[PDB]
This record gives C-alpha cells, sequence and structure tokens, in this order.
C-alpha cells in the first residue's frame, strides 16, 4: 500500500552535510512525483521542493536556493533529498512525501510519509544554575504565596528537583523545562505555601542532574 | 504571460467548456507566468476558408498549439487537413483527440501531429493479442485498399514477424468493388479456416450479402471484424456469434478536452522554464521565417506525457499515436450485443460470460480444418528415388 | 507572497458542529485550491479536504468545503461528533501553510487559568541577566498563546514558552520565560505577560523593586 517510509533522523554539527534515504513501498513508483514537505517545532509546513517522476523538473519554493537541495533515483526505490551546511533552523520534522501525479507544480499532497528529526544545534551538557526567584511584595488575594526557585542552563533533560529534601510534596509543581536557541533546558518548580510562611521561614530547593553531575541547594 | 493556447473545436456547446477548463488549469499550475487565453472558431464550412481564418484569427493572435476535434454534424470527408498545413510551416505541435482514419499516423505527410484518438491500426495489435492464447495459428486475411489495408496487414507483420511464423495471403481489392466473389473461392481452398475482414460500411456490406449463397458462415468458420465493419448500417446483417467489437470512450470529448489541457500545461510550464522561446509572428501575413521553438516542444509532447486523467493513463508511443488504451471487447449473439471483457491494453483480461463463435460453437476450433494436406515433391535421381 | 489565517483552538462537544477557517489575506482565496489537512498529534499527517471541495477514497463523508470568498475567505465544517475529531488541521493554497487549528473535546468543564509573574532575582541582576517567569497552569484546553508587552507594545525578542502539559489531575500547566537584560529591565517602568483562554485574556505586571 501507499507508504513512504523515512529513517536516519539524528544530530549533525552545524556546516556538516548530511545523507538521507526515504524509501518506498506498495503503489507503483513510476507514475507519482516525489514532495518535500517538513513541519517545525512551534509552527506549521511548508512546501520546499519536488522531483519529477523521472528526472528533469525540479521545483523550489522562495528560501530553497543553495544549500536546500533535491534528489531521487528510480531504479532501487529511494528518496535522496540530502542537506549540507545546516543551521539551527533546520532542526524540525521532515517528511518524504508524494503527489497525486507525476508533477508537483500542483502541490497535490496524498501519503504524508513517515517523519524524521533532523537536529543541527550546539551539543554540550551545561551544568544548571539556579537563582531564586522572589515572591511578591507581601500580596495575597487568598492567603496563599507565590515562591519558587529557577533552574536554568541543563541539558540533555531529565532533572528532579525537590524542596527542602523532598519532604514538603504538598503544593509543589515541577512544570516541564522549555528549549533555548543555546540548545539547553530551563524550569522552575513553585510551590503554594500560607502568606504568613513569607519572612519567618526559610524554603530551600535542591536540583538534581546526573548527566550534569550538578547539585544546588538554594533557598529562596 | 498570455501562453495563448487555441483549440479549433465543434459549435459553441463543444467549445463552452474550455473556458471552464482554463480557469481550472489557470488555477493548478498558478503563477504570474502562466496566464493563458483562449482564442476559438469552430470549423467553419467548406476547407480553405477555414484555412484562412486559421491564420486570419489564430496565428493572428500568436497562438503557440492548437487542438483539433472532429465536425459535428457530417462524416469524415472532410477532415481538418490545413490544420496540420497551415501550422505545419512554423513546425509547432497539433493536438488531435477524436480525428481518426491511420493516414495522419505517418510522420511523413503531416510532419508532426499527435493523437489523443487511436488509429484502427491497433486492432492488427490486439488481434495479436488475443490469437496468441487461442490455440491457432494460422490466420487468413481480407482488406479493401486505400490507404488503411496496407496499414493493418503490415502491422500485423511488424508483430508476426519476432515469432518466425507467417500469416496466409492478403486479398487487396480497390474500395467500393462488388461481385467481389471470385477471390472466395481461393482462399476456401486452403486448410486455414480463419478469416479476417476489415472495409468501409458500404464495401463490408456488399461483400457481406455477397457471401450467403458459398457458405462462408457457420461453425470453423470464425470472423474477424473491426468496429469498422459493426459500427454503421453493416449492423443487421451479422451471423450467429460474429466478433463485435467497441471502444471505451468514443464521444466523451471533455475528459480529453481536460487530460489534453493539463498535458500541455505540464509541458509548457517546463518550456517557460527553457531558453529562449521566439515570439510568435503577426502571424501568415508578412513573415515566412522557421518558428525554431517548434520541434522542442514536440520533443517533450511525444516523450514523458504520463498524465493521470478521465480517460485514464496516456502515453504517447515514438510517432504520435498514445498506448495503453482500454478496450472493451464486444460480442454479436443472434442479432445481440454483450460484452467478453476489457482489454485495458498490452493485457488480455476476458470475463467468464457467455460467448458464442460462428456457427453456435462454443470452443476453439483448429486454425486449419483437418490435417494430412503436406505435398511430397521429389525429382527422379540416383538410386534414392 | 500571502499569509494565511487559521484559529489557534477551538473547543466543542460532541454532537455539535465544528467550523475552522482558513482566510486568504492577498488575492482572491478562490484563485489558488485550498487543501485542507488533518495531523493528528503523534501520527502521520492525514489529508481531508482539497480543491475546496473533495473528500479522498474511502474518507466517510461528514468533511465539507466552504469557498465562499465573502471577505476573501474559506473554511471546513465537520458534521457534529467527537469520535475522533482531536486533532491539528493544516490549511495549504499555494506554497503557503496557515497557523493551524487544535479541536479539543469537551470534558471536564473549562476552568480560568492562573497566572504567576515573578520579578527577577536580584542575584540574576548582579548576574547582567534578567529572567521573567510566566507561570501558567491549571487551564483547559490546554492551548493557550503567551506574549508580552514592553509597557507601551507587544515585545516577541527573548520570549520562551514551553507547550503546554497535561497534570494528574485531568488539567493542563504551562510555562513561560523572558530572556532580558538588566539595562532594558531597569530601562522600562514595568513589564507584562498577556495569556488568552476561551478568549478571555489575563495580564499580569510587575515593576521594578
Amino acid at each position: 500500500e501507499v507508504q513512504l517510509v523515512e529513517s536516519g533522523g539524528g544530530l549533525v554539527q552545524p556546516g556538516r552535510s548530511l545523507r538521507l534515504s526515504c524509501a518506498a513501498s506498495g503503489f507503483t513508483f513510476d507514475d507519482y512525483a516525489m514532495h518535500w514537505v517538513r513541519q517545525v517545532p512551534g509552527k506549521g509546513l511548508e512546501w520546499v521542493s519536488g522531483i519529477s517522476w523521472s528526472s528533469g523538473s525540479i521545483g523550489y519554493a522562495d528560501s530553497v536556493k543553495g544549500r536546500f537541495t533535491i534528489s531521487r533515483d528510480n531504479a532501487k526505490n529511494s528518496l535522496y533529498l540530502q542537506m549540507n551546511s545546516l543551521r539551527a533552523e533546520d532542526t524540525a520534522l521532515y517528511y518524504c512525501a508524494k503527489d497525486r501525479a507525476s508533477s508537483w507544480y500542483a502541490y497535490g499532497m496524498d501519503v504524508w510519509g513517515q517523519g524524521t528529526l533532523v537536529t543541527v544545534s550546539s551539543a554540550s551538557t551545561k551544568g544548571p544554575s539556579v537563582f531564586p526567584l522572589a515572591p511578591s511584595s507581601k500580596s495575597t488575594s487568598g492567603g496563599t504565596a507565590a515562591l519558587g526557585c529557577l533552574v536554568k542552563d541543563y541539558f540533555p533533560e531529565p532533572v528532579t528537583v525537590s524542596w527542602n529534601s523532598g519532604a514538603l510534596t504538598s503544593g509543589v509543581h515541577t512544570f516541564p523545562a522549555v528549549l533555548q536557541s543555546s540548545g539547553l533546558y530551563s524550569l522552575s518548580s513553585v510551590v503554594t505555601v500560607p502568606s504568613s510562611s513569607l519572612g519567618t521561614q526559610t524554603y530551600i530547593c535542591n536540583v538534581n542532574h546526573k548527566p550534569s553531575n550538578t547539585k544546588v541547594d538554594k533557598k529562596v | 504571460k498570455i501562453v495563448n493556447i487555441g483549440a479549433v473545436l465543434s459549435t459553441r456547446k463543444h467549445e463552452q467548456m474550455f473556458r471552464e477548463a482554463v480557469n481550472q488549469a489557470n488555477k493548478r499550475h498558478g503563477s504570474w507566468k502562466i496566464q493563458l487565453n483562449a482564442t476559438s472558431v469552430t470549423h467553419k464550412p467548406n476547407a480553405i476558408q477555414m484555412a484562412l481564418s486559421v491564420c486570419e484569427d489564430l496565428i493572428s493572435s500568436q497562438v503557440y498549439a492548437i487542438l483539433v476535434s472532429h465536425p459535428p454534424t457530417p462524416n469524415d470527408h472532410f477532415t481538418p487537413t490545413p490544420v496540420s498545413y497551415t501550422a505545419g510551416f512554423y513546425r509547432i505541435p497539433v493536438l488531435g483527440l477524436t480525428t481518426r482514419m491511420s493516414i495522419y499516423s505517418d510522420k511523413s505527410i503531416h510532419l508532426s501531429f499527435l493523437r489523443t484518438v487511436p488509429p484502427y491500426s491497433h486492432q492488427s495489435s490486439v488481434w495479436f493479442e488475443m490469437m496468441r492464447v487461442y490455440s491457432w495459428n494460422h490466420i487468413i486475411l481480407l482488406v479493401s485498399d486505400d490507404h488503411e489495408g496496407r496499414a493493418a496487414q503490415k502491422r500485423l507483420e511488424t508483430l508476426l514477424e519476432e515469432r518466425e511464423s507467417k500469416a496466409e495471403k492478403v486479398l487487396q481489392f480497390d474500395p467500393g468493388t462488388k461481385n467481389v466473389t471470385a477471390l472466395l473461392m481461393e482462399a476456401k481452398e486452403l486448410e486455414a479456416r480463419v478469416i479476417i475482414l476489415s472495409a468501409s460500411e458500404d464495401d463490408a456490406a456488399t461483400v457481406y450479402r455477397a457471401a450467403a449463397m458459398l457458405n462462408m458462415t457457420g461453425s470453423g468458420y470464425v470472423w474477424l471484424v473491426g468496429e469498422r465493419e459493426i459500427s454503421g448500417n453493416a449492423l443487421r446483417y451479422a451471423p450467429d456469434g460474429i466478433l463485435g467489437l467497441q471502444l471505451i470512450n468514443g464521444k466523451n470529448e471533455s475528459a480529453h478536452i481536460s487530460d489534453a489541457v493539463g498535458v500541455v500545461a505540464q509541458a509548457v510550464h517546463e518550456l517557460l522554464e527553457k531558453e529562449n522561446i521566439t515570439d510568435p509572428p503577426r502571424g501568415c501575413v508578412g513573415n515566412t521565417n522557421i518558428w525554431k521553438t517548434g520541434p522542442l516542444f514536440k520533443r517533450v509532447l511525444m516523450s514523458s506525457k504520463y498524465a493521470d486523467g478521465v480517460t485514464g493513463r496516456v502515453e504517447f508511443n515514438e510517432d504520435g499515436d498514445r498506448k495503453f488504451a482500454n478496450y472493451s471487447i464486444m460480442n454479436l449473439q443472434n442479432r445481440k450485443l454483450v460484452q467478453v471483457g476489457i482489454y485495458n491494453g498490452t493485457h488480455v483480461i476476458p470475463n467468464d460470460r457467455k460467448i458464442i463463435w460462428p456457427g453456435g460453437e462454443t470452443e476453439k476450433p483448429r486454425g486449419y480444418q483437418m490435417s494430412t494436406r503436406l505435398k511430397i515433391v521429389t525429382i527422379h535421381q540416383e538410386p534414392f528415388v | 507572497n500571502f499569509m494565511l489565517t487559521q484559529p489557534h483552538s477551538v473547543s466543542e462537544s460532541p454532537g455539535k458542529t465544528v467550523t475552522i477557517s482558513c482566510t486568504r489575506s492577498s488575492g482572491s482565496i478562490a484563485s489558488n485550491y485550498v487543501q485542507w489537512y488533518q495531523q493528528r498529534p503523534g501520527s502521520s499527517p492525514t489529508t481531508v479536504i482539497y480543491d475546496d471541495n473533495q473528500r479522498p477514497s474511502g474518507v466517510p463523508n461528514r468533511f465539507s468545503g466552504s469557498i465562499d470568498s465573502s471577505s476573501n475567505s474559506a473554511s471546513l465544517i465537520i458534521s457534529g461528533l467527537k469520535t475522533e475529531d482531536e486533532a491539528d488541521y493544516y490549511c495549504q493554497s499555494t506554497r503557503v501553510f496557515g497557523g493551524g487549528t487544535k479541536l479539543t473535546v469537551l470534558g471536564q468543564p473549562k476552568a480560568a487559568p492562573s497566572v504567576t509573574l515573578f520579578p527577577p532575582s536580584s542575584e540574576e541582576l548582579q548576574a547582567n541577566k534578567a529572567t521573567l517567569v510566566c507561570l501558567i497552569s491549571d487551564f483547559y484546553p490546554g492551548a493557550v498563546t503567551v506574549a508580552w508587552k514592553a509597557d507601551s507594545s507587544p515585545v516577541k525578542a527573548g520570549v520562551e514558552t514551553t507547550t503546554p502539559s497535561k497534570q494528574s489531575n485531568n488539567k493542563y500547566a504551562a510555562s513561560s520565560y523572558l530572556s532580558l537584560t538588566p539595562e532594558q529591565w531597569k530601562s522600562h517602568r514595568s513589564y507584562s505577560c498577556q495569556v488568552t483562554h476561551e478568549g478571555s485574556t489575563v495580564e499580569k505586571t510587575v515593576a521594578p523593586t
């Protein structure tokens, strides 16, 4: 049946070239051109390229000039859009795809491949840094408080964050981290305590990161 | 931008769908480069007058490709020849879709002209495709000869030349000839007992009613007739079990128009990304130079194509005429019309319905009846004989 | 070029009709074939509507297509049900994709989210850095847009926000961080983080010291 098998998704240092190979199965390959669309974390897709059913006709979108090239062979059933001199924006979800006809100027789309992860960023473990997020100026609406500690510059995931050696678990909320342009992660944990606990009690949060081997006990 | 692609067509109703078709074409492969235009005039009465108009109107608008269909009301007496001639100068490709008599096939008298309707000569290919798997090989051929008569048999031999086998004699008689019963004895006195027939409607009727007294019909006398012999007035003359025949689309020009404009749009979208495109002249008047972007256009029209249209999958051969045409095998069973399967092209797929061979038998009788004919011939010489 | 327009997220209970509109800004909407695509989370993308009205073979109808230009717009209409109508909807007309729409099924009642704004730590300010934390949680559905305004206009530089995550209490939580420099932090009189939920926006403001 119709299926565009793609694999070989991984991490590559920026600048170096890449070699992708998407295979097919089922339907007859000749009567269809092969598209190349991709998504990206946090945004939609954009049409890029289409290789003719055999050769000759190759089309590109507005920003597909230069290193963004397409290639394909009709002998061993492989699709060979290969990337060279990659940058940070290239980290996304890549799909090998096929047009409903032997051409691609219509942008007709069906059978949306499987998906591949090409990763291009700065790959290096970084020790987390903790900063005590100060609470409000003794202002409360329902007797609660908003205090916590921030964790920044940690990579790869995951981490474990606990308060006073994990004894206090009620009210804690370890929010999942986010990815920055530098290839690290950052998150903060917020506990809910009575407003009378500010100024008379000390709250300490502990951060654990085995890949980074950094443990900082921060008192907000 | 204004890549004019004209289409000389039938009456206004049959030309109506083009202005709707161009918008779909203008939208699918849309850009600010392919803003086509449509200029069309019906098949004017007479021939020289329209030949003036195609230069007075079409190339006077500096067109780039011409589409032509059959005249609505009349017969094939006045099919448009000058279109292949008027466009013959500038060597621009011309696309026909319904007109079909096999004279246009050879690219020698019509230079460059490709058709989406296949000429009757393919029945010979179809005839081969089924006589292979029918347990008979020896065949008798009968046909007239104006231009197509030689074509069908010659193609049958271009097919039956690589198998080292040969057919029987071919009886070439002038078109519109009566009292031709003399040749029937000459063909009958031969072992092979299967007959190939092809002629015009009137000629078929003549040679048809000129055979009942002579006992050419019955069991072991299977007849081969194409759509030319069946379609027309000769319908109410068939024997009990002759091999009918019928095409798929026929008078369905809308799908042909859609597929043709799609293929042409893809080809011209490739063409706009090519070398210098000569600006078409003002027309017939004044300039009589050579349009250098003529054979380049057909260089890709003849090849590739490979579109997925309503009519199916089109694949033009090395000399125009397409390939892989679906086909509906028909059969006459005592004045009735029943099909036997579907010939998709290059694959034999008959169904499992009830079929009747001439004489009422349902079997595969031998291509040559009985046996024990072989003739010895020696020469008086030596103690050997 | 041109940019389409898709709603951020819509919510509908089972048994009620849902509409998803792809609005084209420049040029006629009908002049280019808008093609609706459905991409379920954690699955290969699929096609639903193309050439502004068409169902692929095997699609059980139930998906129409609106190409009425009106205000140069188009839309997709799905018959009323939420059996497996929780996915991402993508509209493509010609080489350009829309923002995308997320449709969620209605389970527990929707509730207003809680936005917590943390002033940057003095220790970070000593380190020539300024991080503004906008931790928003317990919202339904978990599809909220986080934006920051510099007291007279929205600002997009340095804005970070992770995707909302479901917690053990059948609710959703997200995170937001702002990368700021101390000079810009002390330059402005105040900073804000505005998040819109179910058409309602909650704005929190903080000031230095």
